[PDB]
RNA sequence: AAUUAUUUUUAUAAUAAAAAUAACGUGCAGUAAUUAAUAUAUUUAUAAAAAUAUAUUUUUUUUUUU
RNA sequence: UAAAUUAUGGUCAAUUGUUAGUAUUCAUAUUAAUUUUUUUAAAUGUUUUAUCAUUUUAUAAAGGUUUAUUUUUGAAAGAUUUUUUGUAUAAAAUUUUAGGAAUAGUUAAUAAUAAUUUAUAAUUUUGAUUAGAUUGUUUUGUUAAUGCUAUUAGAUGGGUGUGGAAAAAUAAAAAAAAUAAUUAAUAUAUAUCAAUAAUAAAUUAAAGGAUGCCAGCCGUUGCGGUAAUUUCUUAAAUAUUAUACAAUUAUCAUAUUAAAUUGUUAAGUGCUGAUUUAACCAAUAAAAAUAUAAAUAAUUUUUAUUUGUUUUUAAACACCAUA
């Protein structure tokens, strides 16, 4: 149980209006779940969040769920653009190990 | 119930008491009855597996468990290979029948002590200096004891039927012990149980810490 | 006072009580807070402690150390967080008032 | 000094639960009964309830506990409170079975008194020994 | 608070278990049973692996 | 010229919103030359009233005193 | 009816402040206040593994309503071993409601796991069931007070049958299988951005307002009187009643008995009460244990007044004009 500080009128249930994890993932373009009924040729906008874009959501971007035969569209993604240090391997220590970088998609942006 | 009629009641009882053991006067010398067994132990149900029956702690031995019982030892024709080869020699296996078995109970029971898988493997019967036993004759009418030499002639069949459903170890107390590899009047039956853990007391009961003020007994 | 309470009846009057149990809340049961002689041992080693069992403190000229108390302002809580007290579970709690001075 | 039984609840209850013993709740909390039926219209037919109230089973006046000072403590110990009863059997309508009416005391400190109640237990006897009035 | 308080010299000397007074504990016949079981498998436990 | 301390009603093969009421009897109240009091019940439209029926009670000495 | 015995031959006291503990202010305390502060804006990195898998990681909230419980040996602790044998499931006892009544997948017995059976079953006026309120809770507050008052430890039969155990959709962190780190106030927000609102959730330091009124010989010309004048510039709630003086809602209700009540089959009388403090006969006066014993009692009755019953139906008398 949670404290709770004793009232003598009644208490109000609020029930909350957030905003729809549907529409963030949409936005995203991370929605998994959407099956748009017509194709269209239209450029489509989606904004990188947290490196939340990967792969497996672009391909569901590229071949919507309604069942699709070519990627026929534009697809603009604000931000969303990585840069890969190089990789080398260190002799030194216990042993041969590489090291690969990494992408700094959202970490460093495009400007300031 | 009002407690203040509890001295007048006693009062009662003891001049009831004392009637009684001054009136009847009809003690006497009475054999006194196995308690027998009781349905109530207290507190929550027990498993099948641990009814053993008995359920408060007894530490005499009443009569239905005492058997009165004679040591026989029963003789066997049995070859050793020496250098040359086959010499013939004589093996006996204790046996622990009571008094009033008949001779076929005893040869039953021997097919029990048979532990050497070499003895009694063959169809026997048991005899007195040659002279064959009745097998329906009880140990009294042959007046058979421990100081009677007693052969048992091996008959060459084979496939003995056994029966092992009789538990080596089977008392009126219907008690199974799993392990039968050695007869009750061999097991020593007292020594150190290594199957187990002793257990110390982890759950403090009213006194947990800093201070014994009253220890929250109960 | 029930399950983990050693009180076994109410302080000073109780409803009456019979055999046993009117002679244990009369005399047998332990009194505490007697001055005159502390809650007393069984048979054996009762007389042996009977001469030491009497009064509190044989010294009746004790010279009182420690601080004076205040009769301006009348405080009615003393209750401070304390960082050393091993005796705060103890200071904490209502008592009497009521002492010597 | 010597110390409460309150001052040893005290030490259990801040060692288990780490110095909590309290709040300090506020005890002059304004409370008001809203009534929502009709004058004489409750919807209920045995009790009807029309005020505040309060839901302690130890928690209500006038203060009510149980006695342990009775004839069956008084007549044989016991190893446990409840353990050992001494009854009368009431009826015997159920084969192998006695139903006992058993006696115990409740105290009321307010009012020093010390009331019998009443409580009836499904006994066992196996050889149907037990009639109607015994004790 | 009680600054100055002192208590009886039969606190301080007396002798050790003095105070315990002969109380008769009882309990079931199936508890007896139920204990003197597990002592006897207690005692009987065999020494050298961890006892 | 003396003595006086809140509730009611209502709906259709359509199913709660409309109405009304309430708030001690108490105004310009009851025939005062003035008509025994108190209780309980029955009746009558003068009803904050009256009548009837029963019961009790009210005496200030010259009837009675276990 | 015991009758006042002569040693008065021993006086010279008390106080030295040293304690066997509920103590009472009807108005001071006690609360929301005279002194109330302080912050808080969600969007989230547990881990190791043989790798599309497997091993370790069992009580977040709101809602719904709460008996008064719980040592799965079974996992771990943990060892010279070995069991998923190391007895966890039980009981006693304490609840509320201004208009107080019925309850039921029902009780016991059983060669019945998994009840085709048998019984005069079971709960309840000693207050049940349902409904309403509703976690409990010698911890709070108050008092001279066995009085009043207050409260948050928890728990959770259809979401995987997995697991030793469902406690499983959230996690101020109890370090989680290599010493990650171990003299640090960190227990950080600083896991800093992002739709979103202070509605809401938490917390008590001591590094000048009110406020109008009026016929102008009279059309809806919209003049004035008028810069209109008066009311506004510690208390309420109270704990402590733990007692009810008192009577005009009272809140209801044991029948007042040997001097009394009843009489048909029993007495007496025109209704016994005009006279008279007195009334024949029959029935009826006591009769278990126990005074401490905390239910030791019954649940019925009506002598008074009205009203019915009916009432060729009282003759009357008195009321009406039946009773």
């Amino acid at each position: 149980r949670m404290p709770r500080k004793p009232t003598p009128y009644v208490r109000k249930f609020l029930e909350g209006c957030p905003l729809p994890e549907t529409l963030v993932d949409d936005i995203a373009g991370a929605n998994l779940k959407s099956m748009a009924p017509f194709f269209t040729t239209a450029p489509r906008y989606i904004v990188a969040a947290e490196s939340r874009l990967s792969k497996l959501f672009f391909h569901h971007a590229l071949y919507p769920a309604g069942g699709a035969r070519r990627p026929c569209r534009v697809l603009i993604v604000r931000g969303g653009r990585s840069v890969r240090e190089p990789s080398f391997t260190i002799n030194t220590g216990g042993g041969r190990g590489e090291v690969g970088g990494g992408s700094r998609g959202y970490r460093d942006p495009a400007r300031r | 119930l009002k407690a203040g009629l509890l001295g007048h009641y006693q009062q009662e009882a003891f001049e009831a008491r004392k009637r009684f053991e001054e009136s009847t006067t009809y003690p006497g010398p009475i054999r006194a009855a196995t308690p027998g067994d009781t349905r109530f132990y207290s507190g929550s149900l027990e498993s099948i597996l641990h009814d053993t029956d008995r359920h408060y702690w007894r530490a005499v031995t009443d009569d239905p468990r005492v058997q009165h019982l004679i040591p026989l030892r029963i003789r066997f024709k049995i070859f050793t290979w020496v250098t040359s080869g086959w010499e013939q020699r004589m093996q006996v296996v204790q046996i622990m029948a009571p008094k009033d078995s008949t001779i076929a109970q005893v040869k039953d029971l021997v097919l029990v002590e048979n532990q050497s898988p070499y003895l009694c493997v063959s169809s026997f019967h048991l005899a007195i200096d040659g002279k064959e036993l009745d097998p329906q004759k009880t140990l009294g009418e042959y007046g058979v004891t421990e100081q009677s030499q007693i052969d048992a002639i091996e008959q060459n069949d084979h496939l003995l039927h056994r029966d092992d459903e009789r538990p080596r170890d089977w008392t009126v107390d219907e008690i199974t012990a799993e392990d039968v590899k050695r007869s009750p009047y061999k097991e020593m039956e007292m020594q150190p149980l290594q199957n187990l853990a002793p257990r110390y007391e982890a759950r403090p009961k009213g006194y947990f810490g800093r201070t014994y003020y009253s220890g929250m007994k109960q | 006072g029930g399950p983990g309470s050693p009180v076994r009846g109410p302080g000073y009057y109780a409803p009456p009580m019979e055999g046993e149990h009117q002679r244990g809340y009369t005399a047998e049961w332990r009194d505490l807070r007697n001055p005159m002689r502390p809650p007393e041992f069984p048979t054996p080693w009762e007389r042996k402690y009977r001469q030491y069992a009497r009064g509190q403190h044989p010294s009746y000229d004790m010279v009182y150390a420690g601080p004076m108390p205040e009769i301006f302002p009348m405080r009615r809580d003393f209750r401070k967080p304390t960082r050393w007290d091993f005796h705060d579970i103890e200071k904490q709690g209502k008592y009497r008032t009521s002492g010597p001075y | 000094p010597w110390w409460n039984f309150q001052t040893e609840h005290r030490q259990r209850c801040v060692l288990m639960y780490g110095g909590a013993r309290t709040k300090n709740t506020h005890n002059a909390n304004h409370r008001v009964f809203i009534k929502k039926y009709k004058r004489n219209a409750f919807p209920n037919r045995t009790r009807h309830h029309w005020a505040v109230s309060m839901t302690g089973v130890l928690s209500q006046r006038p203060r009510r506990m149980p006695w342990p000072y009775d004839l069956t403590s008084l007549i044989f110990n016991q190893p446990r409170q409840g353990s050992d009863k001494i009854g009368y059997v009431v009826g015997t309508s159920m084969l192998k079975t006695a139903v006992v009416a058993t006696n115990h005391m409740v105290y009321y400190p307010k009012f020093n008194q010390r009331v019998s109640r009443t409580k009836r237990f499904f006994a066992h006897d196996e050889d149907l020994a037990c009639v109607e009035g015994d004790l | 608070f009680r600054g100055a308080d002192t208590y009886s010299v039969k606190y301080c000397e007396q002798g050790r278990y003095e105070y315990q007074r002969y109380l008769m504990i009882n309990r079931f016949p199936s508890e007896y049973k139920k204990h003197f079981l597990s002592f006897l498998s207690n005692i009987r436990m065999s020494s050298g692996s961890a006892t």
